[PDB]
């Protein structure tokens, strides 16, 4: 009687969802056929025999939804939970927010309602949207608003794959990212910024795989999310209910953009020469180098740190390690938060994915840090925006789809008002 | 002792009723699995039959050369 509802809109969302359902099915002893040869949190029994997942898979390019419709899991998902339109998003926000989704949101929301009618202890939503794209931006923000005006009190998380700092995957990515960031400011309670640049770095250095690919990246994202949800799913000496994050990491109502991290992500033979106790594992956890997002926490202040441990963990060493890590001077918190930690324990050791680059280890930590250095990212991203709005580049592909032009201005200005918060909260009393 | 003799009665009767209902549901699942084979096979038969008929039609059409009297 405690479960979630995971949405995977856009293109990256369905990919990370594929990997995440792989991991969930494989730890829960659930075969890819849906038949078993804890699942009330994610899966559901069809009266008898087989399991079915709690999810909805949105996209407008039927490519990926078809690829999963005839892949290895063709016989797992309810064929009404995979909604593929006809035309494509084409990286322009207004295409998936005013014209195409204008009626697809009706069907998707009716399916969400039919799902929630069956849930018994629903806690919150886990959405997935690569904001750099078109449909994950437009349709994603529109669903966010629709759920926030429909249900309300239910929490809304998110795992957004922002545009990288340096490497390029599209040229219009600042526009349809700023628009979704303006439309996501209030309807979402927790935003966990994921970036495909830092994880490429990690897979290059720690996991020793020189030629990575979105497969391994998504394996790692699935591992992070499973280490997050282990609290609800399985046993734990000190459990957290997802509504924990909604009240521990959102000091002020507007600022809720945090970054995640995981440890220990070490290959097999590289970790064979290592003991990996709580001390070293948590000292590596705070390392700015191996953060999932991309920033320099050493150049900013921290505000809140959730830390979920999993595996056979001894609590005395947990408290000792967190004390010594608060001792450090390079890592400092803001004045208005002296109790800058929030920890949890789950007895379930990490599960390895058969054929996964990650190594099997008993103790693992997953950190979610609401910091203030991540602010600069927006600035940098806003930077790009200005160098495009200085000459109204690419705007006609947006004004052609009913989107009022002025919106852009407002967003880019109103998003800039985020600084009015950020650079303020970084100042002591 | 009497109340235990009776509580075991209730327990056995209920843990038989529930297994019986689950068996009914599994039988219905099997019946639907069986019904699926009909639409799995009739469509295959009709597809192969359309293939044969339309191939024969193509042949009969193409089999019109010249007369040359
Ligand atoms: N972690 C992860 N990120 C991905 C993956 N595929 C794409 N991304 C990122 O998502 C962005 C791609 O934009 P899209 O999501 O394809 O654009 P869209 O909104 O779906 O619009 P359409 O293609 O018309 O459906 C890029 O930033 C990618 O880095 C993936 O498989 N895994
Ligand atoms: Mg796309």
């Amino acid at each position: 009687m405690r479960e979630v509802i995971s949405i995977h809109v856009g293109q990256g969302g369905i990919q990370v969802g594929n990997a995440c359902w792989e991991l969930f099915c494989l730890e829960h002893g659930i075969q890819p056929d849906g038949q078993m040869p804890a699942f009330n949190t994610f899966f559901s029994e069809t009266g008898a025999g087989k399991h079915v997942p709690r999810a909805v898979f949105l996209d407008l390019e039927p490519t990926v939804i078809d690829e999963v419709r005839t892949g290895t899991y063709r016989q797992l998902f309810h064929p009404e939970q995979l909604i593929s339109g006809k035309e494509d998003a084409a990286n322009n926000f207004a295409r998936g927010h005013y014209t195409i989704g204008k009626e697809i949101v009706d069907l998707c929301l009716d399916r969400i309602r039919k799902l929630a009618d069956n849930c018994t202890g629903l806690q919150g939503f886990l959405v997935f949207n690569s904001v750099g794209g078109g449909t994950g931006s437009g349709l994603g923000s529109l669903l966010l608003e629709r759920l926030s005006v429909d249900y309300g009190k239910k929490s809304k998380l998110g795992f957004t794959i922002y545009p990288s700092p340096q490497v390029s995957t599209a040229v219009v990515e600042p526009y349809n990212s700023i628009l979704s960031t303006h439309s996501l400011l209030e309807h979402t309670d927790v935003a966990v910024m994921l970036d495909n640049e830092a994880i490429y770095d990690i897979c290059r250095r720690n996991l020793d795989i020189e030629r990575p690919t979105y497969t391994n990246l998504n394996r790692l994202i699935a591992q992070v999310i499973s280490s997050l949800t282990a609290s609800l799913r399985f046993d734990g000496a000190l459990n957290v209910d997802i509504t924990e994050f909604q009240t521990n990491l959102v000091p002020y109502p507007r600022i809720h953009f945090m970054l995640s991290s995981y440890a220990p992500i070490i290959s097999a033979e590289k970790a064979y020469h290592e003991q990996l106790s709580v001390a070293e594992i948590t000292n590596s956890a705070f390392e700015p180098a191996n953060m999932m997002a991309k920033c320099d926490p050493r150049h900013g202040k921290y505000m809140a740190c959730s830390m979920m441990y999993r595996g056979d963990v001894v609590p005395k060493d947990v408290n000792a390690s967190i004390a010594t890590i608060k001792t450090k001077r390079t890592i400092q918190f803001v004045d208005w938060c002296p109790t800058g930690f929030k920890v949890g324990i789950n007895y379930q050791p990490p599960t390895v994915v058969p054929g996964g680059d990650l190594a099997k280890v008993m103790r693992a930590v997953c950190m979610i840090s609401n910091s203030t250095a991540i602010a600069e990212v927006f600035s940098r991203l806003d930077h790009k925006f200005d160098l495009m709005y200085a000459k109204r580049a690419f705007v006609h592909w947006y004004v052609g789809e009913g989107m009022e032009e002025g919106e852009f201005s407002e967003a880019r200005e109103d998003l800039a008002a985020l600084e009015k918060d950020y650079e303020e909260v970084g100042i002591e009393t | 002792t009497q109340t235990l003799e009776l509580n075991r009665m209730r327990g056995m009767l209920e843990d038989d009723f529930n297994r019986k209902k689950a068996s009914i549901r599994q039988a219905v699942k099997e019946e639907n699995q069986q019904l699926d084979k009909q639409k799995r096979d009739l469509e295959k038969q009709s597809n192969n039959e359309k293939l044969n008929y339309e191939r024969t039609e193509i042949d009969m059409v193409k089999t019109r050369g010249q007369k040359r009297p």
